[PDB]
């Protein structure tokens, strides 16, 4: 997908040229941040269920109608609660993928393209998922530039949902 | 296009899986040899005209039939197309070296090269000699000290050698 | 001109997007290298006249005919000689600008674009200038990655002339 | 487009000069603040939707005239275009802030804005109020701490305050 | 604005030709249905405030949280309640306009173009407005083909939102 | 073939949308006028040979030279007379076809496209055929709006030739 | 492009008003005269070549300097361009009659037609006589009965007369 | 693209025949059922999003492997492409119903759809269940009264049923 | 207009180049035939009235209806006969212009572009003018390559009218 | 495209040879007949409309089937396309006759004609009859004298008879 | 574009006149000096690189400010643009010489050159020196015997001198 | 390749037209010159080895370093010398082909296209080849327009190298 390394190769290839020291400096920027990014990805994978279940109950406490109101698209059913937690798990998993390739490539490719359409079609509200994402920001426990890395992609998702 | 990090990501997503810590330790290992990888690519990126022209002169000294009247590298248009192809290959091998993965190479450069040379009447065999010459020249340059700290690059030259061999083999 | 930073801005701007973490990593890689680059530029600027004089002397040693063949495009004249040392100074000055911005942009804009035509029309051989760049490479006095930065842009000029 | 480094270089070329130690030293100082600069821009990049919606809501609370039937932000097409221009000015201030130079702001964006809003009948002064509100928001967030080492970003805030006013003055 | 007459003129003009008997048969189809259409516009206009107030109250009974949750995009404020009523009045107005010209053009020009962006940005839910239109549909009082007409445009609106 | 129904489908399809109430009002305009149109086709078909023979004889009385001048493109030959009668029968046929589909499409597809080139090449005069259509117009016998219909297409034909 | 109905809707939205009953009853009158207006444009549409050529003959018979060597309708390219324009004008007048509004006329045709002719050196006044001729010819034809029902079309004739004068005025 | 009327005209011209009275009386029957067919497509056109999403929900509830990781409707891009296709099919069926002929269906949609899905690895059979679902949903809706006059639409329902099966068959 | 010399200049200029010996050979071909072409032009100008009046009576003897049949577009009126001879004079004058620039440029520019339109519009028959052109071929009195030159452009006109 | 001179030159280059005196002498002979050649081509160029109309009339007199309702030359669009292809084959034989080589005929025209008429349902044998008739006409006129010095053009007629058969054989 | 023969034709047509025998005798005079005209143009066409480079070296020896850092011919892009312009001018002067008329020159090359150089900051004065240098070099070459028969070309060099002066004057 | 004849065919063919008298004049100009051209080619082919040997000797006299400087791209070797005389033979052979077809086509196709790249990459100076073409020009032994034809194509090669 789009990553810092494939973008350098695409910019050079379009121009029919060998990579320049500008592109090599670019890839070095990625190798320099990458240790912060893979460590943030480890802590997020290790606490994956805690973050998914906590975020989903953060949404149910802020919007209690989603657990009470009848219909296929709310969390009033066992199934509905399972799909809602499954969707939150997709945002967290795409975030770890963005941390290991160092670009928003996976989230854009696997989650963002088509999202407005499926959300309007199935009447899923962006506001529900902004609550889920804020909860996982607030208690992943990361600090320093490890936190800075994970929050940059978590905030990206919030701006895609506006 | 996929680099090493996106290939793993793409395999995990089909399985709906988060990457495991061993998978993460393997990517941490790549990031560890990154400066050496950057040095490898910069020695090709800095000697590219020498590598293509010197490997071309050796090919035509070995196979002079190529430049006789009627040969597939005779006339300026064909000699220039030939030197250009040798450079397209050397570029895509440097891209795959930065990517740590051959998909760039297979997909853009290599896809149907046999069909094209075959159709044009170009000797795939002679193109393979041209790639093998560029591989020896480039492997010797990647291991020269001056401007760079002495250490072991044995793993990286085994890896560019494989990309060069992939290009040599996809032309017939 | 293209520098790492303007290239990052242009990539996001063509997509109608704010910079992402990909570009921030990119620019960081430039701030990392930039200390080696500016140091390379200081020593290259401070030894400019010695490197220009020695480089000119080195192509007259490898190509003696250049000072004996009559005509406006050889160094047989005092003007022939002043024009030749001037052109070698242009190659050194443009290389310090590449060092300062971290891209080949200034040498591309101010020297490579249009070079084939002027050398053809004035009958100036690229070989003469490759011999001068090699001399500078071989004796600018730098070490480690400061040397590695100088050498990358002097090698770029050699590859432009083949 | 020029950044802070290419601007100095283009002036030296026009004089035919190598850069001075003063100039080199001045550019080393921008490189030293590089990490603070990337944090300023990431704060804007991270809060971009909030910064134009909150600043747009504030504007329509003050100038309700804009959204009444017939007003310039009335109809979904016109509102969507007003929010879009707010976001465009934020992007170009981001760009100016990463480069350390006003160039991209002036040539790729403000060139013709006064004239365009005039011909269109868009009220220039209201656009200037929207930019002032986005400025207030953006300086606030650039000073927030969490995931950032504490220190002084006083100069970068004065510098980004300049880019917002440049943009606010180009509309009337 | 796209009306039946304007679409017929634009097509003939696009092919550099005078209108054909086909375009005249299509403008005849508008003139024939129009009587139903102006009856429907006239009644819906006369019952505008009843329909707006009742439709607003239908949304708040179906989605009570919008009356209780704090913040500018809900109905828990005097301003919020006014803006919500205002928005439903905008939908009813554009529907009477579509009836007067025989096409969705007024609604498309004035309301559909830009909607997605403003409802994402202000976090307004399409489901709220669908509830409003369903209420207007269920009690404008019209019958036979005047009802047929008003419902085709009120359902167009719901399909824009679904 | 361009008919009212086909033009409505092609437009909606061009914009990737379902048909609108506008396109439904236009197909209603065709269905409303069609009764006149099929009456006219039916009568003109039943009086085809009278109308063809009489129209042929109208041309030869107005332009007697075509009965007297030698050579293949005139009516001074058995073959020439047959081909002339044949051609006028082609015009009447395509007019009944336009009446059945509510558009000039059959006539345009089958007869207008290519006409100029064949009448230049075979030196056939447009004035001969205009005389034929004027005769059919003046004595098909129809009245009121069935006459209105048949004359719009017979005059279309004359405008193609003028 | 606006038709009669859309022009009113447009005015009411800029004021955020629903259409009044007066405004509604007024657009019901136009739907009442539908049949007649369709006959009106059908009569022009079916005599289109005759209206242009007969009117053109009359113009050149009155102003023979137009077709003399060096005249602006001399050579086949210029004459063809002149017959084409008369037809363009007759087309937009047919459209303005169907829309019931002068907007398509003014937007898609009459705009800039004065330097279109002024820069070209084309006599605006001769173009104006052509439109007069076409008007006379078309008002005559709109009143012929045979295949249409007899009644009063004085209303519609004053309407086509305005649209013709509109066109004639814009070029002069 | 041919509608019912044009298909007959086309056949008669290849034989150089005028249409017979039988053929004429037969096309008079379709004009008689005009009103109903317009209601039929209006009912689909006004419930279009509901027919696609409800039918889509049912498909994924019966075949949950389509939305599991690695499934062909997993990720937002693939799901969006799948909802889009169901809508494309419902659109061409609405057109075939208005034309009264299957030609637009076969020409502008059903053609090549088997390797469009076969090369992609898309299950033709699942696509076929989607169309079945949409058919069931649309036949139900075509029979609802409220704002339309009651009568017999059995004829038209057998017609939409054929068009749906036509589409469903072409992909499998 | 298009002449052998402006075509050589356009072919070279499009390619951004100086004229080649290919284009100089081309212009020499024109200078070589030109004496035959200007002599043919002198004899045709000298006999201009004889050729115009003779050709017009050749048309009236072959097609006598054009002098008898009533209406603005026939030679039954004094005016009509004057316009018909004027039109034949245009074909002869454009032919002398083609002979002096050595290309069909003037006839294409001044007479052929637009011709089908004005001829269909004013119901003028191409066959009338083919008779006029054949008459002037048959008695201009030229021989050898002078005749060959004038006939090549006279025949060009007949093929434009088919 | 190659003419008779470039064809010899491309063969010599492939062998790396200068042309022989024999070859040079053979090309001098084409130059000696140059004026006769230009007359042959001007005769075709001068009678081109007559040659395809007269040859088309002859064909439809022989094969009336082509123009009956349903036949491949029936409808004005199909007839106009048949006359057009007749004229295209005449142009390319003209071109082949000026160049002295079959190249332009074969690559720019006959490449795919058999296949195109087959897929289209155009009867190849009838096309071949049309070309034979145009050949007969064109050899007749090439021998007419008037404005031409009398002599023997026997070889140029045999040569143009070859170009017509090449074209007649490429359709079936 | 107009050559000498088409200019007269174009003037006569506006007057509806056939050319007179004196007008024809004047064109016969041009055709008479044609071989000399061809020789004039071929000496420019054969020495074009020498004429531009040698006239450029004299300009920069005279005006060295042009090549100092910051001068309008400093950097390779501008030196190459300058040599390219000198060649565009020398091409258009050779075209006008073949045409025997300046319209090619005025219309394509010269139209707005002052506005362009003025806008770019190029010294129109220095461009004029460059043209005058090309005029002296080219006039000397047109009069060299070797490969060409000795005779009088005084009229032709007065005519290229005028075209060169026309270019020099339209730049300011 | 481009010759006068293929260029004439291509011009008419791009307009979908038969050749006009313009092109026939064009081709005639080629048949006129062609006698001088083929004669130039006969004497140039018959003195080929003398002109190649003498030309090679002439660049080694003007540029003595070419036979003393070590390396594959100089004439210091026996292979260096055979390659140099071979390349001079290519320039003479291509010039006789230009003579035979009357266009620069064969030298453009077989030698100019791609020349800048090979000379750059193999470090071959254009000046060396300009000295060889000048020698051939100066002593091929031809007179009048046979000489004028030879010289035009040898001067074309010099201008390609500047
Ligand atoms: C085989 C390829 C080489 C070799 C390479 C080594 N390079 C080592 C260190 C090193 N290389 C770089 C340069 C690189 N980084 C960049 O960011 C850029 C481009 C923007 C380049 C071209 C860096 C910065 C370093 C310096 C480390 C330091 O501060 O000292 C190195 C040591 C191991 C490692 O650090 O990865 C080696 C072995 N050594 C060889 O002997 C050959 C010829």
């Amino acid at each position: 997908m789009k990553t810092p390394l494939t973008e350098a190769i695409a910019a050079a290839d379009s121009q029919g040229r060998f990579l320049s020291n500008t592109e090599l400096q670019v890839v070095n920027g990625r190798y320099n941040r990458a240790t912060s990014s893979l460590e943030a990805a480890k802590a997020l994978t290790a606490n994956a269920d805690r973050l998914i279940s906590g975020a989903a109950n953060a949404v149910y406490s802020k919007f209690p109608y989603t657990t009470q109101m009848p219909g296929p698209n709310y969390s009033s059913t066992a199934i509905g609660k399972a799909k809602c937690a499954r969707d939150i798990g997709y945002y967290l998993r795409m975030v770890t993928y963005c941390l290991v390739v160092g670009g928003t490539g996976p989230m854009d490719d696997y989650l963002v393209a088509g999202l407005e359409e499926i959300n309007r079609t199935f009447e899923l509200s962006p506001s529900w998922y902004i609550e889920a994402l804020k909860y996982i920001k607030n208690n992943h426990g990361l600090s320093g530039d490890v936190a800075n890395e994970a929050n940059t992609y978590i905030d990206y998702a919030i701006n895609t949902l506006s | 296009m996929l680099d090493a990090f996106a290939k793993v990501v793409a395999q995990a997503d089909a399985r709906g899986e988060f990457l495991s810590n061993t998978q993460i330790d393997a990517l941490l290992a790549i990031v560890s040899e990154g400066n050496k990888r950057l040095d490898v690519v910069n020695k090709i990126t800095n000697n590219a005209s020498a590598i293509v022209t010197n490997a071309a002169r050796a090919l035509f000294a070995e196979q002079p039939q190529l430049i006789s009247p009627g040969g597939n590298a005779y006339t300026s248009r064909r000699m220039a197309a030939c030197l250009r192809d040798m450079e397209i290959v050397l570029r895509y091998v440097s891209y795959a070296m930065i990517a740590g993965d051959a998909s760039v190479l297979d997909d853009r450069c290599l896809n149907g090269l046999r069909e094209t040379y075959q159709a044009l009447g170009t000797p795939g065999a002679s193109v393979a000699v041209a790639i093998q010459k560029m591989k020896d020249a480039a492997l010797a340059l990647v291991n020269d000290t001056t401007g760079t700290p002495a250490g072991d690059c044995a793993s990286l030259v085994a890896e560019i050698a494989t990309y060069f061999d992939r290009a040599a083999a996809a032309v017939a």
